[PDB]
């Protein structure tokens, strides 16, 4: 009934793109 | 110390990464940045 | 002759242009005088906007420069027949290559010299037995 | 699901919503076959009013068959 | 491959590989001393002839030996 | 570089000069034909050996020959 | 304008394109700060940096996929294979620098010089065998590393 | 908006006696024998004869009508041979046991042995095209309906021929009628595709559903009611389906839920006949008709509403893409070759989609049981699709050479794609080499690990296993689809994803195809060969204008042999020779694809069935551990399954042996044209002209060798003919031997 | 894999020598030779 390892890895992959998008926002907020 | 949850192998590498590997390269990049000209 | 006067044409940039041979061994440069702001296809790839007046374009091989000269002389109704193709070295020296006599090679003028002209037919060529170890060629001697 | 004023009511309501949609966002509307007047809606014309009534029917079959099973 | 295809295709391909090596960032350190071109026409004819020959000879020396050594050995 | 030798069978039809896309051939004056001109190749270090001059020539066994000799950066046609 | 891909370094006749993969700000601050490219280093240190990341990962494909993964001498065969590969690698690049930089000996950009590339070869060999031996030593004592990351030696 | 010129070309037979009049250099006189080959090399090059965009377009339109007459007389021949010289009513009496045959052979030289006993006393050659199952799906009962369909097809063949003569010599349309591309697109969407789908939906409702319903009940031939008798008496149709007593009236009030008994969404297969459900396909064609005619009103023609495609192409422009599609509407309505390249690309991919869909969802009754029909239909549609995709790569290059004007499309997508041709091809060949090592070197690696006696180091399933997890997860989603993500569907989309084993007449129709590591390796082989053929054709498209080797390629033409032996050598540099190489690479790609299909389906899918539920396959499950080796592909597939072509003499499958050896002959004959060059053969032919001049018999037509492009063309033609004939003979003889 | 013949120790070192040590120094010497001036 608990979670699986593939759900945790999918959560890491689906949170990888907020890291890229926050990197884009931080870069354009610096300049 | 182990993990009963799913993916117990993952904090075994994420705790030293965010503890050492993330702050060492963050302080390295920041010290290179704030002391350059 | 020694100085290239011109502006670069409007072009976005390509990949088949000047490679690492340009700043090391040699490159070439074509200069011509346009009439309007028309569009020409460079042999590097894609189209470019030919600027008004005297403009300069850097290429990597002489064959691309002569292919552009053919495109300038045939594929326009204001036929551009006053282009000059120079060879640019990385040392800075510029050698006037074409049409260096001043008139096009398709027509004859006085001042040229017959270089590499034989006085015989091809059937009157010598045989490779009599010059078998002279080191020369059967067509040269 | 058969002939009723309920299915006809939601059909006519979404149809006239589609006429308002065509009157709001069609780029060129009038230049077709001319309508006799402008009494119906807008200044559409014959082909334009056939188009927005047909989109009213497409939208009609959409919400009706989307609610006949729900 | 050397028999059917000819040189001009492979020269157009080698132009692109040269461009990719000259525009890859970390491989701009390593540059060729001799300019890489395609094999010449008579040369790659001879190479395809050599592969046809030694390919023929190796597959027949396999079959001619193993069939009569499987039947009589 | 290659060697472009032009024999005396040339009739001065200047097809080979306008066919070669590298400006090695050029018409020099002569007195052995009706056109009173013969092609000549001074800039043989720019010839790649494409033999496009040996496709537009009207004589039997064409009066211009391109003997493929040594190679270089120009004769191999390399942009790198 | 709003176009993100432009000509490389202003002039549009060099065969390259200023592109968000090629010439973005992040690319020219990350590739330009890689050890083979960042300024202010001798080639011995930058060869030592390049060598360590190459030696550290070459242990992997032979300790997991090599022929000695059946037996108990798994990591020893992985180290032996990676030492052979880095020895062939430094033989190739030292012979490259032996034959390419003979002659004119250009002054600037000291990596592309014969003494510079030989310093790069010495650095690559030291970093290569050291990264290979560290990855071997950290894979052979994996029970120790697991014990000091889980904290069961206390 | 119709613009027609009246009588542009006079009808006359005097031009037929002067061959070569269409081109300027051919009508002078056949001074040389190469003129003969040029007469066939420029006979359809309509862009080189006329250069005004109006004469060529009406020439194309009349050529379409002539080719349509060729397809109609071919289809008439199929229905006539199914009427007169077949056993269609005999096969309809007993479909499971006896085998179809629609060609009887005249016994003249001993070829009466080709008329094998196909079942029921009828002799003939057993057909593998499988259009008998098409006829049973449509609803044919007796041979007279096939005969009248052949007669009506020949009538429409002569009608299309008369329309071609009428539209070239009597009333030919103008250029503005051809350039009305939005009217052409929405008429072809609604009135051709959607209206034709509605016609076949009506035929499937009225004819194909009741006839196949009572044929699945078990009604013998000469007892089925005639297909018009269901319309003439609707009670015979209302006793089969309860919804036909409701009439047309629930359709117009959107009471379609009462039509659910005869427009079902069953899916899967029919367990009685081993095909798709006819109610499912009737509902399917009706839905495609509605969606196409809806999409058939998108483009404005005369009434204001509608999308003119020009501002559609104007509106799509991003930061990477510069000016976007600005100029493509002027390209695709002024050049027929760009339209031909797009249409050949999408028709080729459509035909490959047809092959990849007609094996796991068999749409015809008793089609999945006949293994020869299934294998032949798969591989033939695969080959037609791959051929048309190579033609897309050809006509892209012809558009670049002779139909590309660079002054009109500046900084658009075509100019930007031609501006970074190196950054496309130098990554495409990298992924070609990466896929080449990682799909073929895997095969060499476990070939070597099996040859060195160490099977634990291979890439097998018991060895280091490369499990294809993505397609296995997709198969799990398709198995879990009906009830969760397709709740009104009873069965799956197919039984190849996952489900029960469908058995009809002692054979297996479709069982779930599991994907081991052998399917992983062979799919990467498929992606590799697809990438290489899409490298040769794409670098024939992009490098057709100019290059750094030869920057004068546009003035030399599309079809030239070389620029010369200079620059090291420039032979096979044109855009034509990339098609010449891509044809071999299409041959290699599709040969491996149909080999993977034939072996996987006869090792893991086909075979007989047993009443306790166990399935025994044809090759007893060889694909698991023996499809991962090159020696396994040679021994267990090309040696073991070719024995049915080898040992079949003195029997019905005897022509396939002398087509097997025939295809090997044409392959080996192609090598003479591919390997040798012209000047040898010219130096030899002139000696034969000497031996003819010695006896005063030398012809005044000057006899000389083929052109260099002609030599490469006949080499690739005989290569592809010989290889495809060999594979055709092998596949047909094997799958007719196994049943 | 062993050797029943005399001097079984000798192919144990001669096979890696002619396989690796001979062609690596041969290609090294040849690449130094054919690329020098
Ligand atoms: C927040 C993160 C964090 C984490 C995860 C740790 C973890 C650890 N600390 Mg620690 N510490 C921290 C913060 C942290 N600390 C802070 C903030 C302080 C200051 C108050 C301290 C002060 C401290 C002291 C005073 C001591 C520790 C010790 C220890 C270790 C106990 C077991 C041991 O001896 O390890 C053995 C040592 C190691 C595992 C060191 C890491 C070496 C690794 C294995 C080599 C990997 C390098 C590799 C080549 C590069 C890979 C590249 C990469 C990209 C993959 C343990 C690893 C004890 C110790 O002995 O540590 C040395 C000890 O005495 N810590
Ligand atoms: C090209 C296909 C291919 C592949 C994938 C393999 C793979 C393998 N072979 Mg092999 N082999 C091949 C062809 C191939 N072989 C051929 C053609 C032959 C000759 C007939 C052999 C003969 C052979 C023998 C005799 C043996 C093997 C063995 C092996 C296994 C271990 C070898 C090893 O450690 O590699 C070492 C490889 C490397 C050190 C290179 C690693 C490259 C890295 C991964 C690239 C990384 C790129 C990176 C991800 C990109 C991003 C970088 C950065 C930007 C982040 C391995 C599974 C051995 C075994 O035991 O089998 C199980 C063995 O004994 N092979
Ligand atoms: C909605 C009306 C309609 C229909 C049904 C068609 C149908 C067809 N057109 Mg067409 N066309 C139309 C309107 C229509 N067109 C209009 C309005 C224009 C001008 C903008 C064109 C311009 C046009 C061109 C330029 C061409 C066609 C062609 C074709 C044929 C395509 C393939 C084929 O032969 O199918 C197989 C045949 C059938 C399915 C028979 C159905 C038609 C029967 C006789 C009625 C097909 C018969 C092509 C052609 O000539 O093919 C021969 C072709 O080149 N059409
Ligand atoms: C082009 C296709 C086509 C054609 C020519 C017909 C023609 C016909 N249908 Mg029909 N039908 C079609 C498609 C078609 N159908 C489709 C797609 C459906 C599914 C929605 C139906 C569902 C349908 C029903 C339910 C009935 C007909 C009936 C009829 C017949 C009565 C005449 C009439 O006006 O209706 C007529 C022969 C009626 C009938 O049986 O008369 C014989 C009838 O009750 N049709
Ligand atoms: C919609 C389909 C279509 C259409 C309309 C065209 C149309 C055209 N193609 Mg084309 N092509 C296509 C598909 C198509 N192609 C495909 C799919 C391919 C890939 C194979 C090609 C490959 C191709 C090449 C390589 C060339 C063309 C060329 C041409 C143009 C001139 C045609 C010509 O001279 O041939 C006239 C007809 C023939 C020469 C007859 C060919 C006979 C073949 C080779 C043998 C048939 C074998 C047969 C099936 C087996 C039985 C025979 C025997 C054993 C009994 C013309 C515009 C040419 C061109 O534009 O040059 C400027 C050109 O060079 N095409
Ligand atoms: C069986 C013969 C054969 C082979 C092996 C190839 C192989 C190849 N062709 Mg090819 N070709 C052939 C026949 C063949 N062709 C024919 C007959 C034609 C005529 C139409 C063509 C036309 C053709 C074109 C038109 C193109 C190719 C291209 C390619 C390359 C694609 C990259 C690839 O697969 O990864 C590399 C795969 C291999 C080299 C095969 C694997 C073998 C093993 C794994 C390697 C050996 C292991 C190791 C090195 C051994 C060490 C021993 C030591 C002593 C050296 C590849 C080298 C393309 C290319 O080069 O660009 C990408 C390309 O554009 N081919
Ligand atoms: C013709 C000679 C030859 C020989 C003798 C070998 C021998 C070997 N190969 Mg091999 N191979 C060859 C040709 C050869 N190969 C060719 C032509 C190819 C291309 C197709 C391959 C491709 C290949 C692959 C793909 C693989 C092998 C592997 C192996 C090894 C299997 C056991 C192992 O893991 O070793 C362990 C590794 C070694 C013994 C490496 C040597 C390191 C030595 C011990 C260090 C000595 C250096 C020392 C400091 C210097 C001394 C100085 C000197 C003057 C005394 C074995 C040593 C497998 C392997 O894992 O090898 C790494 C493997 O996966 N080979
Ligand atoms: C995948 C990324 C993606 O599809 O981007 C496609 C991207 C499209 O560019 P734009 O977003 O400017 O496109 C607007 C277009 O809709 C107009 O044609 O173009 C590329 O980056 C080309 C490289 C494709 C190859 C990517 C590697
Ligand atoms: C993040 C990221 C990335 C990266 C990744 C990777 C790929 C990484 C790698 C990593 C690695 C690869 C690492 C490594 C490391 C290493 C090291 C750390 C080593 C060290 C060594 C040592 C410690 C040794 C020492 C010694 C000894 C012991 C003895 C001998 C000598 C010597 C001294 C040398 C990329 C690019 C994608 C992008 C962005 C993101
Ligand atoms: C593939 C190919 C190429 C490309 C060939 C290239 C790029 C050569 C690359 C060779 C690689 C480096 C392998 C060479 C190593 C071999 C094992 C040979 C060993 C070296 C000897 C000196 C012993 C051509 O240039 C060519 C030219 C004319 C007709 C056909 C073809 C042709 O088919
Ligand atoms: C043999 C050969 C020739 C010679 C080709 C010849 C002589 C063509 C032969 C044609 C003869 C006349 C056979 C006729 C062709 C068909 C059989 C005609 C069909 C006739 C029947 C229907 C009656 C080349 O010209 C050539 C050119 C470039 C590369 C390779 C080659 C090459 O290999
Ligand atoms: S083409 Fe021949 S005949 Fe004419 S000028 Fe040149 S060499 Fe003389
Ligand atoms: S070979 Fe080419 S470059 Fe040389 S003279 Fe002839 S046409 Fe000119
Ligand atoms: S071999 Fe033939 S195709 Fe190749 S360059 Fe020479 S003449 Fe041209
Ligand atoms: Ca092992």
């Amino acid at each position: 009934m608990a979670l699986s390892d593939t759900q945790i890895l999918a959560a890491l992959v689906v949170a990888l793109l907020p890291a890229f998008l926050a990197f884009r926002l931080s870069t354009e907020l610096y300049k | 110390m182990d993990g009963s949850y799913a993916a117990s192998y993952l904090p075994w590498i994420l705790i030293p990464m965010v503890g050492w590997l993330f702050p060492a390269v963050t302080m390295g990049l920041l010290f290179i940045h704030i002391e350059s000209e | 002759m020694t100085e290239l006067s011109g502006q670069p044409p409007k072009f976005g940039g390509s990949t088949g242009g000047l490679l690492s041979k340009a700043n090391r061994e040699e490159k070439y440069a074509i200069t011509w005088t346009s009439a309007s702001e028309q569009v020409f296809e460079m042999p590097t790839g894609g189209a470019a906007i030919m600027n008004e007046g005297e403009n300069l374009l850097y290429l990597a091989r002489k064959e691309q420069c002569l292919a552009l000269g053919t495109q300038l002389r045939t594929k326009f109704k204001p036929k551009i027949q006053d282009y000059k193709i120079y060879r640019v070295y990385p040392s800075g020296e510029v050698q006037y290559l074409h049409p260096a006599d001043g008139v096009f090679p398709e027509k004859v003028n006085e001042g040229r010299e017959a270089q590499g002209t034989k006085t015989r037919r091809i059937g009157q060529n010598p045989e490779p037995v009599t010059i078998k170890f002279s080191g020369k060629a059967p067509y040269e001697v | 699901l058969s002939w009723s004023p309920k299915v006809a009511g939601v059909m006519i309501a979404c149809n006239i919503l589609a006429i308002a949609f065509g009157k709001l966002t069609i780029k060129q509307q009038n230049v077709g076959t001319p309508m006799p007047s402008s009494n119906f809606f807008g200044g559409f014309g014959l082909g334009a009013v056939l188009g927005t009534a047909s989109f009213g029917h497409i939208l009609g079959a959409g919400v009706i068959l989307g609610l006949a099973n729900m | 491959m050397f028999l059917i295809s000819w040189r001009g295709y492979w020269q157009e391909l080698i132009e692109t590989i040269v461009w990719a090596h000259e525009r890859t960032p970390l491989a701009n350190l390593v540059r060729w001393k001799d300019k890489p071109v395609a094999l010449s026409i008579v040369q790659a004819r001879l190479v395809g002839l050599a592969h046809f020959t030694v390919g023929y000879v190796l597959t027949y020396a396999a079959f001619l030996i193993a069939s009569t050594a499987g039947k009589f050995g | 570089s290659h060697s472009v030798k032009i024999y005396d069978t040339c009739i001065g039809c200047t097809q080979c000069v306008r066919a070669c896309p590298l400006d090695v051939l050029e018409m020099v004056p002569w007195d052995g034909c009706k056109a009173a001109q013969i092609a000549s190749s001074p800039r043989t270090e720019d010839c790649v050996g494409c033999k496009r001059c040996e496709t537009a020539c009207p004589t039997d066994f064409l009066s211009i020959r391109v003997y493929l000799g040594a190679e270089t950066t120009r004769s191999m046609g390399l942009a790198y | 304008s709003n176009q993100v891909v432009q000509a490389y370094n202003g002039d549009p006749f060099v065969g390259h394109l200023s592109t968000p993969i090629s010439d973005s700000a992040f690319t020219r601050t990350f590739i330009g700060n890689l050890p083979a490219y960042r300024k202010g280093l001798s080639p011995i240190l930058r060869g030592l940096e390049v060598g360590m990341a190459h030696g550290y990962f070459l242990i992997g494909p032979w300790t997991l996929l090599g022929p000695l993964r059946d037996s108990e001498y798994q990591y020893i065969g992985g180290l032996i294979g990676a030492l052979a590969l880095i020895l062939v690698a430094t033989a190739a690049l030292s012979s490259y620098g032996l034959v390419t930089f003979q002659g004119e000996q250009g002054s600037g950009d000291t990596l592309q010089t014969a003494d510079g590339w030989s310093q790069f070869a010495a650095g690559f060999f030291v970093g290569g065998m050291g990264g290979a031996f560290v990855a071997y030593f950290l894979l052979e004592n994996l029970s120790v590393v697991d014990g000091i990351f889980r904290g069961l030696f206390n | 908006k119709v613009s027609v010129d009246n009588n542009p070309v006079p009808t006359s037979f005097e031009k037929w006696g002067k061959p070569g009049h269409f081109d300027r250099t051919l009508a002078r006189g056949p001074k040389t024998t190469t003129w003969i080959w040029n007469l066939h090399a420029n006979a359809h090059d309509f862009d080189s004869q006329t250069s005004d965009l109006e004469d060529v377009s009406r020439k194309i339109f009349s050529a379409h009508f002539g080719h349509l007459a060729v397809v109609f007389v071919w289809l008439s021949g199929m229905y006539f041979h199914g009427a007169k010289f077949s056993n269609y009513e005999g096969w309809l009496a007993d479909p499971t046991h006896i085998k179809p045959s629609a060609q009887v052979v005249w016994p003249i030289v001993g070829q009466g042995i080709l008329n094998g006993d196909v079942g029921g006393g009828f002799h003939g050659i057993q057909i593998t095209s499988g259009l008998f199952y098409l006829w049973r799906a449509s609803g044919f009962t007796d041979s007279y309906q096939l005969y009248c369909t052949a007669i009506g097809g020949l009538v429409m063949a002569a009608l299309m021929l008369f329309a071609g003569w009428f539209h070239y010599h009597v009333k030919a349309p103008k250029l503005e009628w051809f350039q009305n591309v939005e009217s052409m697109m929405n008429h072809h969407l609604a009135g051709l595709l959607g209206l034709g789908s509605l016609g076949w939906a009506g035929h499937q409702i009225h004819v194909s559903m009741p006839i196949n319903k009572l044929l699945d009940a078990g009604v013998a031939p000469k007892d089925i009611p005639l297909p018009h008798e269901f319309i003439l008496e609707p009670s015979k149709m209302a006793e089969l389906y309860p919804s036909f007593a409701q009439g047309l009236t629930p359709f117009f009030t959107l009471n379609w839920g009462v039509y659910s008994d005869f427009l079902t969404f069953k899916g899967g297969l029919n367990p009685v006949t081993g095909g798709l459900w006819l109610s499912d396909t009737a509902h399917h064609h009706l839905a495609i008709a509605v969606l196409f005619i809806i999409a058939g009103h998108m483009y404005r023609t005369n009434w204001g509403i509608g999308h003119s495609m020009k501002e559609i192409l104007e509106a799509h422009k991003g930061p990477f893409t510069g000016e976007g599609h600005k100029g493509l509407y002027e390209i695709l309505t002024t050049s027929w070759h760009a339209q031909l390249a797009i249409n050949l690309a999408l028709l080729g991919s459509l035909t490959i989609i047809v092959a990849q869909h007609m094996y796991a969802m068999p749409p015809y009754p008793y089609q999945a049981i006949d293994y020869a029909t299934q294998l032949s239909l798969f591989t033939h549609h695969m080959w037609i699709g791959g051929f048309l995709i190579v033609g897309a790569g050809a006509h892209g290059a012809i558009f670049m050479v002779r139909d590309y004007d660079p002054a009109k499309n500046v900084n658009n997508l075509l100019d930007r794609m031609l501006r970074h041709r190196d950054a496309i091809i130098s990554h495409l060949n990298w992924v070609c080499i990466f896929l080449g090592f990682h799909s073929f070197g895997l095969y060499i690696h476990n070939d070597t690990m099996r040859a060195l006696g160490r099977p634990q180091d291979m890439f097998s399933d018991t060895a280091i296993q490369l499990q294809p997890i993505f397609a296995q997860w997709v198969q799990h989603l398709h198995t879990l689809a009906p009830g969760a993500t397709a709740p009104n569907a009873l069965a799956t989309a197919s039984y190849a994803f996952g489900g029960e084993t469908i058995a009809v007449a002692g054979k297996v129709a479709m069982m779930p195809i599991t994907l081991g590591t052998a399917d992983f390796m062979v799919h990467h082989i498929h992606a590799f060969t697809i990438h290489v053929t899409a490298l040769i054709l794409l670098k024939g498209v992009l490098y057709a204008r100019s290059s750094r080797l030869v920057p004068d390629k546009a003035n030399l033409g599309f079809r030239f042999p070389c620029d010369g032996p200079g620059r090291g050598g420039t032979c096979q540099v044109s855009g034509w020779d990339h098609v010449f190489l891509g044809l071999f690479w299409m041959y290699n790609s599709l040969s491996v694809v149909i080999f993977h299909f034939s072996w996987k389906m006869q090792s893991d899918v086909w075979g007989t069935v047993s009443p306790d539920g166990s399935v025994t396959h044809v090759t007893l499950g060889n694909f698991a551990q023996s499809a991962i080796t090159i020696n396994g592909w040679l021994r267990d597939f090309l040696w073991a399954q070719a024995a049915n072509v080898i040992n079949s003499y003195g029997s019905a499958l005897s022509a396939y042996g002398i087509m097997f050896l025939a295809g090997h002959f044409v392959f080996a004959f192609s090598l003479m044209f591919l390997f040798s060059g012209r000047g040898y053969w010219q130096e030899l032919i002139e000696s034969i002209v000497w031996a003819h001049n010695k006896l005063n018999v030398a012809p005044a037509i000057q006899p000389r060798a083929l052109s260099i492009i002609q030599g490469r063309a006949v080499g690739v033609a005989h290569y592809l003919l010989g290889g495809i004939v060999t594979t055709w003979a092998f596949f047909l003889a094997r799958s007719l031997s196994i049943g």
